[PDB]
């Protein structure tokens, strides 16, 4: 069995990036404190030796490894949510399996992967508003 | 290949009146090496070592005044204020962690929402003092003591 | 001919809407109290002699602002010492009981806070120097240990 | 009897073939030219005063060359001003229509490219002094904020 | 207010069952060596000037011991030199036949497998300086290019 | 009015349970040696000429300690003079076969191991002054070079 | 009995193969050149009195060389006047068109290129002294503030 499963809480939950400042982007490619997140696969069998975590979604216009934003009357623009790995190493969006990186897992226990999100200024200045966004993560097993 | 799950985001940029500066955004502050002797029982501390975050490109037009808020984790309950030290291969400190003050040399609640004391902000570049000590909640083993809390500004 | 890999310099500065300028060598100065014996601060209140600094202004007018005035902000010792500032050397060997206080043209303690200006002097068409000082308070009774530390300020004209 | 685990240290150097060896003070160094009103600085043109600092170079040869020559390199603040260097961008709150510009021992300003060398000084055996300055100028009016910037010269010996 | 998103803060320490504390400027500290000529380091033993570089112990009680030594530990550049320590990679090209060579207040080079102490240091009550110097050693012909090193030290207490 | 950003201060000091405390010019201080000549400097074992400076206690106490000594610590230059300190400025062009020699109250070269301690001078209350020497010691044939030392001071009170 | 810690003391110096060596209170002294009216300083060419400073060698032996010349170095104000150095202070109010000249024994200005000596002085054994005088050079018409400079001299012998 080298499939695991994804559990309640990693079926669908939110990443909370809280309130940032509009003056922290001064310039295209000014990022944010990066905020933790993490999916939980449980349970596992005794055969799973890694898994690739891709993720997709709408992609920005102006930086195609950014997350897009929905386009409101009241949403920020210039901005684009950027998904990091556990060693903060950018993770494409809509990135084939082959360009992502395996992640080690241990068989029979229920294994915790951590990844980051902040935001990254495609323009600027940044207008004001709210972040709202949703991604689709696919798993690679191995 | 598996379709797996959707992640949310939410969040919002505001007109905040300042932006951490980008030293201060992620910043190690090298508190040094203390000894067993000096943290030997409760309630005993090392000294301070003092740290800044430093906030650019101020306006006192939008906010006057600045605050900030650290989260950590808490070593027990009733320890909200000392911070928790991380765990080391090697090994690391028993009955330390670390204890975040404030300018007015108080111990700040590691709440995530306990904010510091207010500074007045000047147009320009404002930088707000911290310090950091060892609190000791009994005899104090050898090891590593390293640490890490998040912060919040609140412009008010 | 040859050509070598050599090396770096950095410059540090800032400009300011403001009726003078901080000297350069005021902008980032160490202050060098010397050395105190445990007897000199040994109960609650004593203060040891005091070392004269000072901070240059530079290119004043006198048509923008006639007066100047300088705030510190630092760590108090604590919330009973507002105008004491604590020692902050290292993890060990710092002084205990004990932190420095800084005092005004007018011989008074300024509280750490960057909101209470000290005596506003008058300025010249050109340099101006506002004379400071810099003494110990022991908050108790001194141990001896390295007593080092460290205020931020800013200028307020008028 | 105790042993204890210390600590680390970085060594940071360069061997060259050359005829005069950087010294370490000069390798990295940090020049503090202070704060500036946007007065001095309220037109194209306008330049502040000029802070000194100098470059030595220890065991010089006058055998294999009797001369030197620095050139800096940099950011350009736009395409117009090649010899005014940038302002660090890396966060918020930096001074515009503002730059710094770097004068050889000629009084001339440099041009940052890293290819266009300052005055040829004539050297001696032993330890050389080469004079420089540094000052803000002004591409436009200015306005308030930081002013820090960073420039890493190479050595040509002829 | 406005509530936003500061960033994050990580301390880093040790606690340690010793008579000192080794100071936080000394834990993990930068010797600029500078710069080196390929004509100062020409054959094998030849060695270029020292710089000096300082460990402080604050806290220190005498009671508990009296002297203190330091043994450091790095990769040797070659097996016949063990007393000298090989350089770091670099992409634009490291020097090659060189290291680096510590030595201690006798002025005598130390063995670098963290065994070796170097000579003790009789300790006072409190602020503990011990000097050490770095030098560039030529185990052959030196070539041009970055030398930079690194060594963990840790201290015995007698 | 208008309020701007000034700058930082430092301050640094020691609190110390001793009869005397030393003055802020001579816990850090330079002493300027001048130039010498390899003529003078030709053979193991030549001197140069000496240049004086002091170190001054405060605030001295007699009914404590009546005797004070100094004690200095540094990177001797070789295991047979233990007595002259090792040159430290850079990793090129310093003096080749000579070092600092420092000479108490009588005349008398100091072991520079923080363990043995000058001649001993009587003290009396208030300002203490002691008197010390520094010349150039060559243990070989000199070179040309620049030739600074550093050296770190121990005071003992009887 | 109670041993304390002092503090630091750095020693500069520098070993040459010449025939005199410069003195300790020469290699680096500070010259105090008052204050001028700008009406002195009116129009291009104008220029203040002169006060003076003198280099002395220590140590002659003419029968190595019997004359001695001295050649500085520094900033020029502009390509213009090369003999006229520039003014450094900081990096605001400094004087606007004004220099600062340096006359030889001839009452001669001294182009500050590093290579151009002043006239050559007849030494005799033991101490000589070299006089040079400095005065400021107008460069158009002088506007109020500091009129600090700097230079490095080179000492040749004959």
């Amino acid at each position: 069995d080298n499939g695991c499963s994804v559990a309640a809480e990693s079926t669908n939950f939110t990443v909370d990036l809280m309130e940032n400042a509009a003056k922290q982007f001064n310039n295209i490619g000014a990022t944010t404190p990066v905020v933790p997140f993490r999916i939980l696969l449980s349970p596992c069998g005794n055969a799973v030796s890694a898994v690739k975590v891709g993720f997709t979604g709408v992609a920005d216009s102006h930086n195609a490894n950014l997350l897009a934003l929905e386009n409101t009357v009241s949403a920020a623009s210039g901005l684009g949510i950027q998904l990091l790995n556990e060693q903060q190493n950018q993770i494409p969006l809509n990135a084939p399996s082959s360009a992502l990186s395996w992640t080690t897992l241990t068989p029979g226990k229920p294994n915790t992967l951590n990844f980051y999100a902040r935001l990254m200024a495609t323009q600027v200045p940044v207008t004001a508003g709210h972040i709202n966004a949703t991604a689709t993560f696919t798993l690679e097993y191995q | 290949t598996v379709n797996g799950g959707t992640v949310h985001f939410k969040g919002e940029v505001v007109n905040a009146a300042c932006a951490v500066d980008a030293g201060s955004v992620d910043q190690t502050v090298q508190l040094g090496q203390v000894r067993t002797a000096s943290l030997a029982q409760e309630g005993a501390t090392s000294s301070a070592v003092g740290f800044n975050i430093q906030l650019n490109d101020c306006d006192t037009n939008v906010a006057s005044k600045a605050a900030v808020a650290f989260l950590g984790t808490a070593i027990d309950a009733g320890h909200t204020n000392v911070l928790a030290l991380q765990s080391s291969a090697a090994g690391s400190a028993t009955n330390v962690g670390v204890q975040i003050l404030d300018r007015t040399g108080a111990a700040l609640t590691l709440d995530g929402a306990t904010f510091s004391s207010e500074t007045t902000l000047n147009n320009g570049t404002n930088t707000i003092p911290f310090q950091a000590r060892y609190f000791a909640t009994g005899a104090a083993t050898p090891g590593a003591a390293n640490a890490d809390a998040t912060f919040k500004v609140q412009y008010q």
